[PDB]
């Protein structure tokens, strides 16, 4: 009977790791939009510096 | 007969001069244009040959016509110096803005001036008390020494300050100097009501500090050079007087921030970031003449932005190598409630020692890092899995971690109007004690609630009491 | 052929034009070409002069005639504006014929000094509850309004103009206060429908319009928020209290980057010039609270910031965090769980809110926003399901009806007078024993038992605005009495 | 299009697939100008452009235009200049799903992903 | 006439262009009429680019510039110990001139591949973390990489103090002469750095550089390489020196703004082009000499700062690569409580056991190698699942022997103080220990050999090995003292 | 190819690879001093690709019913299918073959992950 219980919170435990786990991956997921979007940037501006040399 | 010149250029806040005399001012020179509105100072920057010079409005360049007549004045931008300063409010040209009446000092040095040689520095190992917990505890304030608050935007690096200059600035002794740099006029204002009714500055009586403002409404040039401003007014007081000094800066960030604007124009190859190749050096010297010297001590306040509460930023990252005690506000702290939102992993200080601080404050303040620490090297876990699947010592480290991050929280007088709680004053020797006592594990009972916005370790108990009355 | 008003046009691209001559010409002085369109010396160079052009490049032909204006772009300012809508130069977009200005005022003007100057101590009521409470805004006070796409940025600032209508149309003039919506960047349709409600309100009597549409050149939209600025400036120095909203500045930055990078200037974090900063700077120092002597008036801005994916550690965002007196976050989340206003008292603050709050709100609302703030952290710790002590669980009961108290439909203004018993209650606990989905209908219900029974009470905390030690007794008696019930 | 709405007033229907590459155009011509490089890499003159077109569709007096235009999400990133300048305008949504027409459904239109600013 | 003079052109933020000088050589050292001297890094037949060594607020256009006909050197030989000079090799501490014996460049050329020697000579750094795991020896390069405030100066700062053993003595090939090169630092921090040598009586034989943040950008720049050239010297003579670079980062910050500033196209994070070449030649010239040469040689501890613990940054990666292994420090370990922080996943040395001691490696031989299996079982730990009594036995030593590591600063321990304590650990006597008490039982333990058993530690200390009869006697030693409390 | 095309027949051409043209194409376009884009690539180099594809088709019975295939090859860096290059090759194309190493070490040979491989035309050309 003990053992029914353990199965019935042990579904419950997983339950919400995979819900806390989950939506932990949409907040991550936007932190690696921004940071590519920094390093197109960032790569793009040593080109246009390396360009923009004059006298 | 006075040098004088026609303009050639003007871009934004940089203005190109010409003159037809075969005599150049030198570097860092001021200069006059008249105006209907009033005159406008500039100042050398770099001389781009053919007789002519490149330099940097102090205002707005609106109206400049080119050609237009500029007479020079013969000396680097220059401010009144000595106790006649004090209870005025100084422009960053060196001119009264509070409308009582020009500064009749004795003496007018320039802001610009060389760092103090190697030989004439000295070095100091004495504690300052301020009352604040997370920082008496953590990281400690030397006197005369070289204080720094880095923090993104509205973390509480003001305020912080504003604390400090209610707690020390008022049994002080010595002279202060408050120098506003880039930051919003009203807090300017406001901040001389506050020195009035305290009384620090007395209108008809004598009075304890000097004000000089550079605000950022005020242009790039000027933003840039008010620091220097306000620094040389102290330094006299630290050689000239020789007497203890409080220099308060804020934010001292718009000083790099000003001339990045500028550097562009300059003529300047922009290097990472945008920020101009020489941040190091200006950096540098600005610095280097903020320190105390064998004639005088001073301590500074200095306040640090952070751009997108990055601390990899080349700006905020040189500045830490110019501190002797290290204060960082995490955004992501004061969003938990907790002010101030002081970071105890990332503080550090030099007084941090045993042989200064004693054997047992040392003891007591690592332990409350590695309880810290260890919270957050867990937090990943918490989010997923919870506390249940943590161990029987984690969880009860946890607890306690939380109990004491709670307690670092002070509610400050300045700040009264925003917690509805009136200030907490705590003295060093009561909050080692008290952080030991939570150690020890003798208030694991009290519930985590009770050390939010709490000053003394009484009150704690005090405050626990009275919740359970509440319940119902 | 006159070098000295008047010059020729070396080249044109990019929205820069390069003309040759102009010596006596100011520097931001504002020009017009041959075309007809209005340009701006930015800088002056010898041999030439660059100028910015306010319209199509199409219409500015190499080789054409420019002549000079005399003045630095400037705009009509004065009360004549009032129900009238134009655009960045000032002139007549909707057709009820030409602007009536008693005077004209720089493009460009320097905020006050540090000694004209007073503390904020005037409470401006917003009518939303959840905002005068915990981050309320006060005549020359600089609230932002940050916040993600469709979240409820404007309809803070848009209900904040409807619920001036009860002072507007009073006889007083130190009640009144006029309202100044700036559109950059935004739709056509957007902004006609914006007016549209204004009248149906009948608020745009006491309102005034500047546009800078995206369709409309970069510069327009550069120079709308200055200009804008300077039309209830006027009412400032007049000893009236103005209110200027900005929508937003976010995308106005961004047209300023590309004159910017058209320009040729090193790019700095984000694509931004370094000197973004001052842009905005310049802007809103402009609002503040003057001293007596220069007649007591204010200007109460409220500058708008869109950020992306609920990210206030962008850059922009930081800037102007740097400069505001406080910001009213808007998360998405909280927006989509019904939760409206998103108001996340987490980030939301105020740098001089109870120094310009009711003092019947202080008293009834104490260490509520902290207690929020530790509310989040606890509940958002305890929705993994795990059973907590009676010390938490007790704390998270009280903090859920606080959060439903908070709640409240768009053009639904209250006033102070109705907020303050609200508040009480919340702070007490008489809520926490009602039920979760009866706090909506228990709020509606419990404002009509005042005034059909202790209406005395709601008539002393509106002319008083103060609960004395006296009346708070006979407010807990009478509102215990109805929790019971 | 605009034709049919000042001339005959009538409500024209501006199909633009996809509203994506015109961006991309945009970006290229402007590369080749010699103009810098915005944020992302995108022209500076992004913003400017997209209204140049987006404002001419509208409703006056006469007639009217409504735009159905594609989107097209770079990298199923939202925070990229591009789309984030592309939905500022946009006023309604019409998603097709592949687990729509999977179910028989046609069109394959989602009704939850499917909204409207119009639907008050 | 031109020749040998040249008149200035523009000059700013430290540059001069000035005209002429067709005799000048590269790199070659100029004085102005100013009193200011500069260097010639750009050769152009319109002019010249020179940078400042001080001020340029002194250099007007029109100047007179004059040549010294040398490449830039400075002051060396035995007089400089004790002694804190700057770049140029001037005394800046005030007590009198510096008595050189010779002068040789800034630029000097790496030694031959012929006149080498494998290193085989330990660097006794009085670390136990260090000389046990990652083992120093005289002629190699071992880096010190970590962010700020983590522990980088301390590790090197210990090693000068440590050496108070040996240069106190007689005998010259044992010793180890200290070259402290501070470049970026404040000056109030050297002062302090210099106050503390003097307390352990460790100037005497310890050589100080100063470029603070202040000085010119080409002194910082110059600063490391003059510095070389010091230390350099000892390494021909056949005498051992020991050169601490503090730190790269800052000088190529400071080259970096000589290149921006001459207009040289700059590569990545503005970096020039030769930013590696700008280490290589500097770490290159520490090494060890043949037999022939004198057998002389130089050590080097380069220091390096990252941001947010990227170590796969610009420069960082440029010296990685150069130095024969590094000491990585982690921030997070410091607060762990361990300190110094040094993490043993990612430190490495190159020349690994040849440099350590013989004695030392007996005792301590897959140690680095059992720490990199505990932390492979205190991860795995982490489930929260029993452990048998292998996992568990490895994981109760592996958690002392970290504990075992830490060491105080300005602490220094010998080798003969060393070994017996890492004798106890790798065995397996204090896993029957608590982890609280391991503390004192190292200062206990200490105190019990040089009372009793010091004939021992008098054997290990001379020997430098362990024979058959000393291991019996160490053993009963041990567990003798187990035995006691 | 076309040739055959042309004349009314069959030709299949397959670029291996079109990353490398592209660096070929940056090389030439940077060192004549021409404006630099994404990641060094002048703006016309999406101009080069579809003016490349868009060669191959399927001409009508009029015009010979002749018809030319283009199999087209781009090495990604670490499955970085978001890159400058592959974007622009990705959007002309038709489908794609998607490869991963990962799928090779288990046996799968050729490793083509179902998943991602996608063909617009399908059953349009494929054997009843
Ligand atoms: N308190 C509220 N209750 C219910 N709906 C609301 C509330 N506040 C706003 N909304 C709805 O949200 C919609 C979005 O309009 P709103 O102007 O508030 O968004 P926004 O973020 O200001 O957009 P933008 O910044 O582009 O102007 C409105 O049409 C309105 O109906
Ligand atoms: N072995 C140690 N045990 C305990 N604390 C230490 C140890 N070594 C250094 N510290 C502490 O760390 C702080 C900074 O140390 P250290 O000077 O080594 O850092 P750093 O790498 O030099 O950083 P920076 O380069 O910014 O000076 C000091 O306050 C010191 O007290
Ligand atoms: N000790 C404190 N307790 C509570 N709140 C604080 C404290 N210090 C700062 N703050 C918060 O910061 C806000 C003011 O921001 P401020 O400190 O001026 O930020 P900045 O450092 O950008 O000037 C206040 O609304 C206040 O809530
Ligand atoms: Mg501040
Ligand atoms: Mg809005
Ligand atoms: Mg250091």
């Amino acid at each position: 009977q003990g053992y029914a219980a353990e199965i019935s919170a042990r579904r419950n435990a997983m339950d919400n790791a995979s819900k806390n786990a989950g939506d932990m991956i949409n907040r991550y997921s936007i932190l690696y939009n921004r940071t590519r979007q920094a390093v197109i940037t960032n790569e793009l501006v040593d080109i246009i510096t390396g360009a923009s040399s004059l006298g | 007969t006075p040098i004088t010149g026609k303009v050639t250029a003007v871009i934004g806040a940089i203005v190109d001069v010409h003159f037809e005399q075969s005599e150049l001012p030198a570097i860092l020179n001021a200069l006059e244009i008249k105006t209907p509105q009033g005159k406008l100072v500039l100042e050398v920057a770099q001389h781009l040959g053919e007789n002519t010079v490149r330099t940097i409005a102090m205002d707005g360049t609106e109206g400049l016509v080119r050609g237009e007549k500029v007479l020079d004045t013969g000396g680097p931008i220059s401010v009144p110096v000595g106790r006649e300063t004090l209870g005025r409010i100084i422009n960053v040209i060196g001119e009264p803005i509070d409308e009582r009446g020009p500064i009749k000092s004795k003496l007018r040095k320039p802001i610009h001036a060389d760092p103090p040689s190697f030989a004439e520095q000295s070095t100091s190992a004495e504690i300052l008390e301020t009352g604040i917990k997370v920082v008496d505890l953590l990281a400690p304030y030397a006197r005369g020494g070289k204080i720094g608050l880095f923090g993104g935007a509205g973390v509480g690096k003001t305020v912080f300050i504003q604390e400090l200059i209610n707690n020390i600035a008022k049994a002080h002794g010595g002279f202060s100097v408050f120098t506003g740099v880039g930051e919003r006029t009203r807090e300017g204002n406001d901040l001389y009501r506050e020195m009035k009714e305290t009384g620090v500055i007395n209108l008809e009586g004598e009075s304890k500090v000097a004000l000089v403002f550079g605000q950022m409404n005020e242009p790039p040039g000027a933003r840039a050079r008010v620091a220097l401003t306000g620094l040389t007014i102290a330094e006299y007081f630290r050689d000239e007087e020789g007497q203890d000094v409080l220099l308060f800066i804020d934010n001292i960030f718009r000083f790099t921030q000003a001339g990045s604007e500028v550097s562009a124009l300059l003529g300047r190859i922009p290097s990472a970031v945008g920020y101009q190749p020489t941040l190091a050096t200006d950096m540098g010297l600005l610095q280097e003449r903020i320190t105390t010297t064998k004639k005088g001590s001073v301590t500074s306040v200095q306040a640090v932005y952070v751009p997108a509460d990055d601390l990899t930023d080349p700006a905020p990252a040189t500045t830490f190598a110019h501190l002797d005690a290290t204060t960082v506000l995490s955004r992501g702290i004061s969003e938990l409630g907790i002010y101030p939102a002081v970071d105890p992993l990332d503080s550090k200080s030099r007084l941090l020692d045993a042989a200064v601080v004693g054997q047992e404050h040392y003891d007591v303040a690592s332990k409350v890092q590695e309880t810290l620490q260890t919270y957050k090297s867990l937090q990943d876990i918490i989010a997923i899995l919870g506390m249940d699947e943590l161990s029987e010592q984690d969880k009860l480290t946890v607890e306690r971690a939380r109990k004491i991050q709670r307690f670092l929280s002070q509610p400050f007088a300045v700040a009264e109007v925003f917690t509805g709680i009136p200030g907490k004053l705590v003295r060093l020797k009561d909050t080692v004690a008290s952080f030991k006592a939570v150690l020890e594990g003798k208030y694991d009972n009290i519930p985590e609630h009770a050390f939010y916005m709490v000053g003394g370790i009484e009150d704690v108990v005090a405050k626990a009491e009275k919740l359970a009355a509440e319940a119902n | 052929a006159n070098l000295n008003e008047t010059g020729r046009v070396l080249a044109v691209g990019d929205g820069i034009a390069r003309v040759f001559g102009l010596n006596n010409i100011q520097a931001e002085e504002l020009v017009e070409f041959s075309s007809g369109v209005k340009g701006m010396a930015l800088n002056l160079e010898p041999g030439q002069v660059g100028i910015v052009l306010f319209g199509s490049d199409r219409l500015v032909k190499e080789g054409e005639l420019v002549k000079r204006t005399g003045n630095i772009v400037d705009v009509p300012v004065g009360p004549g504006l009032l129900g009238r809508v134009v655009d960045a130069l000032g002139n007549p977009i909707d057709g009820k014929g030409p602007i009536d200005a008693a005077g004209r005022s720089r493009a460009q003007v320097k905020a006050p000094g540090i000694l004209p100057r007073r503390s904020v101590h005037e409470p401006v009521q917003t009518g939303l509850k959840a905002v005068d409470a915990l981050v309320p805004i006060g005549r020359g006070q600089r609230e932002l309004i940050i916040g993600d796409r469709q979240t409820g940025k404007t309809a803070v600032a848009l209900d904040t103009i409807l619920n001036q209508k009860r002072w507007n149309n009073g006889s007083d003039e130190s009640k009144k206060l006029y309202c100044v919506y700036v559109a950059v960047g935004q739709k056509r349709s957007t902004v006609a429908q914006l007016v549209q409600t204004l009248e149906q309100h009948d608020a745009m009597k006491y309102s005034i319009i500047v546009a800078a549409t995206a369709s409309e050149a970069a510069p327009l939209q550069y120079l709308a928020p200055f200009t804008a600025a300077s039309i209830g400036e006027w009412f400032r120095d007049n000893g009236k209290h103005a209110l200027i909203v900005y929508d937003d500045l976010s995308k106005q930055a961004v047209a300023y980057r590309q004159l910017s990078l058209l320009l040729r200037r090193p790019p700095g974090r984000e694509a931004y010039p370094g000197d973004v900063f001052y842009l905005h700077s310049r802007l809103l120092e402009r609002a503040a609270k003057l001293s007596e002597k220069e007649g007591s008036g204010s200007l109460t801005a409220l500058p708008v910031i869109e950020t992306q994916g609920g990210d206030v550690s962008a850059y922009i965002p930081t800037n102007v965090i740097s400069i505001t007196d406080g910001q009213i976050f808007l998360e998405a989340e909280l927006f989509y769980k019904g939760i409206r206003p998103a108001i996340n008292v987490g980030l939301s603050v105020s740098r001089v809110g109870s120094a310009a709050q009711v003092k019947a709100l202080k008293q009834v609302a104490g260490s509520l926003k902290l207690f929020l703030a530790q509310y989040r952290e606890v509940a958002a710790f305890a929705q993994f399901g795990s059973d907590l002590d009676a010390s938490t669980k007790q704390t998270l009961v009280r903090g859920e009806r606080l959060t439903q108290l908070l709640k409240q439909n768009q053009y639904s203004p209250l006033a102070t007078e109705e907020q303050v018993p609200l508040i009480y209650a919340g702070v007490n606990g008489h809520l926490d024993g009602i039920e979760l989905s009866r706090i909506g209908e228990f709020e509606s219900s419990f404002l009509s038992y005042l005034k059909s029974n202790h209406n005395e009470l709601l008539t002393e905390i509106r002319e008083k605005g103060e609960l004395s030690k006296e009346l708070l007794a006979s407010l807990k008696s009478a509102t215990e009495s109805f929790v019971a019930t």
